[PDB]
């Protein structure tokens, strides 16, 4: 049994319905009326829980926002009015027949309204000179949307390597998300230079906003 | 509540037998399912246990077909997936599913050693925000990437502590990712000093101390 989620990818404004629709290549019909159809939801980290079971039957402590319908192949879960705690990764699954299989995962986000990062950049710490590694870390703060583009400069010098960041999950209560980038040199490298900058550029700023220090003058 | 354990770093070709302990109701009045999960990927079902009633029935996946074994012990009252001649592609996330999903135990299969990260005090250079501190340890240098948390010696209204996804180094197979914390600067007074505290994989915790401003 292959199953196929649509659309795979969902924004949806506070408030508002959203609806994701699964079909299975074969019937999940039962003879108790009911369909071995499930519904779960994951958030990022977390373990799925369930949604809906037995096609439109919703599971414990579930709000009556959600709901499952559908029939033999074609089914649908629905959501009346999107909250932020209904952010995450939905999946249809069968268990009509072995191997149980899941759709692909739908990824539901809360569109609210454009919100800025706040900026933070953290020079490297002397207890990591000590090592002989030099980290530089830039932290971006309850930004919305996830599109922040992150760009290090070493004296006016763009860098195209040693960096790496993540991204936390779309916040449950407002919606923004965070990130962390980290800018990693060799202390001998670190040392060579004078001004360490992370300049941050998302819709929610007018113009790029620059974080930098002078190494030593701290 | 679901219990997972017996997850962790394993050699190829090596083993690992993950434990799925029910608490609170009896897991031989159930059929016992086991799921994986790759990095950032969807759900596939590797296969299950039957109820005691069926003979102990067990139903598999052919994507790693004969190296896998799900057993039972109702006198512990835990289910079992057995995994053998691990590879890499086996790599992922295991959950086990009964009407509940346990936590979920991470599985990776290399022939590196664990490497416990370096957990250093980080001190902003850029502007206090209005009425608050902002502080950070940076987590450096890690395998595996999971399981590891950050928690802070300070809590509260007005206290919000930011945990990043671990990220993967640009060479070797270390993960980096900080930890920030942001509190009243009454809560973070100058002299007065926080600690992060940093559990990885199975290596003894670090408490590292970072200065307030």
């Amino acid at each position: 049994i292959v199953m196929t989620q649509s659309p795979l990818s969902l924004s949806v404004t506070p408030g508002e319905p959203a609806s994701i629709s699964c079909r299975s290549s074969q019937s999940l019909l039962r003879r108790d009326g009911h369909n071995d159809l499930e519904w779960y939801l994951q958030k990022p980290g977390q373990s799925p829980q369930p949604l809906i079971y037995l096609g439109s039957t919703r599971a414990s402590g579930v709000p009556d926002r959600f709901s499952g319908s559908g029939s033999g192949t074609d089914f649908t879960l629905k959501i009346i009015r999107v909250e932020a705690e209904d952010a995450g990764t939905y999946y249809c699954m069968q268990n009509k027949q072995t191997p149980l299989t899941f759709g692909q995962g739908t990824r539901l986000e809360i569109k609210r309204t454009v919100a800025a990062p706040s900026v933070f950049i953290f020079p490297p710490s002397d207890e990591q000179l000590k090592s002989g590694t030099a980290s530089v870390v830039c932290l971006l703060n309850n930004f919305y949307p996830r599109e922040a583009k992150v760009q290090w400069k070493v004296d006016n010098a763009l860098q195209s390597g040693n960096s790496q960041e993540s991204v936390t999950e779309q916040d449950s209560k407002d919606s923004t998300y965070s990130l962390s980038s980290t800018l990693t040199l060799s202390k001998a490298d670190y040392e060579k230079h004078k001004v360490y900058a992370c300049e941050v550029t998302h819709q929610g700023l007018s113009s790029p906003v620059t974080k930098s220090f002078n190494r030593g003058e701290c | 509540q679901l219990v997972e354990s017996g997850g962790g770093l394993v050699q190829p070709g090596g083993s690992l037998k993950l434990s799925c302990a029910a608490s609170g109701f009896t897991l031989s009045g159930s059929n016992v399912h086991w799921v994986r999960q790759a990095s950032g990927k969807g759900l596939e079902w590797v296969g299950r246990i039957k109820r005691n009633a069926e003979s102990d029935a067990t139903a598999y996946a052919a994507s790693m077909r004969g190296r896998l074994t799900i057993s039972r012990d109702d006198s512990k009252n835990t289910a079992f997936l057995q995994m053998n001649s691990l590879k890499s592609d086996d790599t992922a996330m295991y959950y086990c599913v009964i009407r509940q999903w346990g936590q979920g135990t991470l599985v990776t299969v290399s022939s590196a050693s664990p490497t416990s990260p370096k957990v250093f005090p980080l001190s902003l250079c850029s502007t206090q925000p209005d009425g608050n501190v902002v502080i950070a340890c940076l987590v450096q240098g890690f395998f595996p990437q999971e399981p590891l948390s950050v928690t802070w010696s300070e809590s509260g209204q007005g206290v919000t502590a930011r945990n990043f996804p671990p990220s993967q180094d640009a060479s070797g197979d270390l993960y980096t990712t900080s930890s920030q914390l942001t509190l009243p600067a009454t809560q973070c007074l100058a002299g007065k000093s926080v600690t992060c505290h940093v559990k990885h994989y199975t290596n003894p915790s670090q408490d590292v101390t970072v200065p307030c401003p």
